[PDB]
RNA sequence: UGUCCCUCUCCAAACGAGAGUACAUGCAUGGGCUGGCAUGAGCGGCACGCUCGGGGCUCGAGGGGCACCGUCCCGAGGCGCUGAACCUUGAUGCUUGGAAUUUCAUGCUCAGGGACUUU
RNA sequence: CGAGUAAAAGAUUAUCCGCGCAAAGCGGAGGCAGUCCGUUUUUUUCUGGGUCUGCCGUUGGGUGGCAUGUGCUUGGCGCU
RNA sequence: UGCAGAUCUUGGUUGGCGUAGCAAAGAUCUAACGGAAUAUUUUUAAAUGCAACGUUGGAUACUGGAGCGGGGAAGG
């Protein structure tokens, strides 16, 4: 959680401090490796082709195998005997042809860096691939910006901004079989009630002589995909081996990073850049989310709002936490046995 | 035709690493394999792992063995027999045999706090011999020790 | 050439199914960190103990009992060594890749075994 | 074995590519020897060296970019 | 003296089905011996012989004298 100062004219916050609790994110910069190119048709899109990038890493490659260590990776092998050849070059060109005459949407593909993400919990080596649309600008523009991002890095910072809003794409936390109870809120019944209580009591009528699709069942519940609107970005941090005090604000000068006294529990430390987002976000620690641009209109005074943060709270959440820093709980204690051992 | 000895990409990088480590400030802190309290960059860890032949049929293994993290919640009237269990397999995965015995020393130690009051640690000797195809068995004993602290793994 | 089973992990899980890993700081043990409780056993009474080789410190008890005045004993509790002692990942906290008059260090693997794919 | 593309556009999709409107029109293309088959238009294959680009895997070398142990861009060497 | 049914009579067979279950009286562990019940492979050790039984020694625990103690009547 944090502290701020909000601007709110006609309100009883007006000026004054909040606290308000966020999310860290961590986001390694991906890599770009294809492009694709859709067109249009009555019954849908369809996709035209794809461009691959020429050198493409192991954890990228290690995605089309269930067995990495124990296979022969020949994976993109044959491909890449080929494409730089004057034939593959002229392939290449007449793909990218069929782009320009006849696409209506472009896109790339991208990949997770697993690697620089050096993450004791996370198990998963190989990379995450998803498709990212181009916006903006013609069809040639857009195919100019892909080529130039081919075999690239794209850091976060280039694509969203402090300030903004954002939409999260995610997979919820699982619970299993459950009852009706836990799974749809229904009302629990009296104690005298033979046979159980925590149940549905008609689950439909004589007629008709069926049960609906509107009725109350146990079932699997959790794990679902969700798409959740309008969450705040309230700062993008950079990697702390470049700048360390990414935790240090204007008004708090105590020099500190984003990961709390003994670490995030069940993750560990923040090692790359990091996103922190107003309020929570679906699923568990250690999944992989998907952030994109705003969907519903941005023109609200809560939409619009600068953010200007105050203090960053950074204590143990094993416990009750009450120091910030090692520095200052070693300040409370005096040297303890053991450092008199030391000494 | 698995041999793929290669182990040259190593011996590239290293070279290339230290080619341009001239510079005005180096930074870059533990880029140079020159560091302290650090891993050795560009090959893992188990290709450092000292190979020799099949170690001999009989050995001797001192080991400690944490059990209250393998007894947590578990429903009291059950805790010593499954202590039991967990360290013969414990012990049965290490040295890969099925014929384990528990002997007396050390079925009493388990036992000693009644069914409910199994100690947290122990620390057992493990001996391995053969016999006449070749059939392996393993005895595991008790060794008392008044603490737990700076003790690891051994081999006699 | 590949997929699955046995062995290993848990973002998954009634059983199937899933996410993973395939000699990997993977697993185990220990050390530090972060937390929880609240000051262990044993010894002791102006020093030959404790604290800041030599110099400055500081050191209880309501009562009771032997032995011709002190000395020697019994006594709940209290004080010193002592924010000691113990626990801390396991249905599953951090740390071997920011820096730091200190944060990590050892041990075990030794051609993995089996089924199917008419390819 | 019962053959219909929300595919292309031609010696009936065969007999090369690039630009171009199913235009007008304009560009590029290695050569030599056998063999083995062949109802002609520089006939099909398979073979052999001599060879020249683009390009692999390489021997090392130096310039450099990227988030900095892992791969790239350079620039030569001898190798298909 | 001719059968398809009488909630027909007597035998046999049958889905349900390897299903519902076999959940009061707290609880067993270890080594040696015994046993045909093993340490059973040809096509190094683990991933290809599992599971379970009695006696003795040791450990743990229950009954708790209105006893899963020691004797009788009725009944057998
Ligand atoms: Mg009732
Ligand atoms: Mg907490
Ligand atoms: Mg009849
Ligand atoms: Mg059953
Ligand atoms: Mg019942
Ligand atoms: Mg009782
Ligand atoms: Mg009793
Ligand atoms: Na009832
Ligand atoms: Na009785």
């Amino acid at each position: 959680h944090i502290v701020r100062d909000v601007d709110r004219p006609g309100s009883k916050v007006n000026k004054k401090e909040v606290v308000e609790p966020v999310t860290i994110l961590e986001a390694p910069p991906m890599v770009v490796v294809g492009i694709v190119g859709y067109r249009q048709t009555p019954v849908g899109h369809k996709t035209i082709g794809t461009v691959w990038a020429h050198h493409t890493s192991v954890e990228f490659r290690r995605r089309f195998y269930k067995n990495w260590k124990q296979s022969a990776q020949l994976a993109f092998t044959k491909r890449k005997q080929f494409a730089r050849t004057t034939e593959g070059r002229l392939a290449e060109a007449r793909t990218l042809k069929a782009f320009e005459k006849k696409a209506d949407i472009i896109r790339v593909v991208a990949h997770t860096q697993l690697r620089k993400l050096r993450n004791n919990r996370v198990g998963v080596k190989k990379a995450h691939v998803s498709e990212i649309q181009i916006n903006g600008g013609t069809i040639a523009q857009k195919i100019e910006l892909a080529k130039s991002l081919l075999e690239k890095e794209v850091r976060i910072d280039s694509v969203f901004q402090q300030s903004e809003a954002c939409d999260v794409c995610a997979v919820t936390k699982g619970h299993g079989f459950t009852g009706v109870v836990k799974r749809w809120g229904v009302a629990c019944l009296p104690r005298k009630t033979h046979r159980g209580l925590r149940k549905v009591a008609c689950i439909g009528a004589w007629h008709p002589s069926r049960v609906m699709y509107t009725v109350a069942r146990a079932g699997q519940h959790g794990y679902h995909h969700r798409t959740h609107l309008n969450k705040k970005i309230y700062q993008l941090g950079r990697a702390v081996s470049m700048e360390p005090n990414q935790a240090t604000t204007a008004y708090d000068l105590t020099a500190k990073t984003i990961t709390p006294m003994g670490g995030f529990v069940g993750y560990g430390t923040v090692r790359n850049d990091y996103v922190m987002l107003k309020g929570s976000v679906a699923g568990p620690r250690r999944r992989v989310i998907t952030l994109r641009r705003p969907m519903a209109p941005q023109t609200s005074r809560k939409l619009t709002e600068k953010i200007t943060l105050k203090f960053i709270d950074t204590s143990s959440k094993i416990g009750h936490g009450r120091f910030q820093t090692k520095k200052e709980k070693s300040q409370w204690y005096g040297p303890l046995k053991k450092d008199r051992i030391r000494r | 035709a698995a041999e793929a000895r290669k182990s040259r990409d190593d011996r590239r990088w290293k070279r290339v690493l230290a080619k341009m480590d001239p510079e005005k400030r180096k930074k870059y802190h533990g880029v140079g394999n020159t560091a302290e309290h650090s891993r050795v960059r560009g090959c893992t860890r188990a290709s450092l792992f000292k190979r020799t032949g099949r170690k001999p049929d009989n050995i001797v293994m001192e080991a400690s063995i944490h059990l209250s993290k393998l007894l947590k919640k578990r429903t009291f009237h059950k805790r010593a027999p499954i202590a039991i269990k967990r360290i013969r397999s414990f012990v049965g995965k290490l040295m890969k045999t099925k014929d384990n015995r528990i002997d007396a020393s050390l079925n009493t130690f388990i036992w000693h706090k009644g069914v409910k009051g199994v100690p947290g640690r122990v620390r057992v000797r493990v001996e391995r011999k053969s016999e006449t195809r070749k059939h392996f068995y393993t005895v595991i004993s008790h060794i008392p020790v008044p603490s737990f602290k700076n003790l690891t793994t051994k081999v006699i």
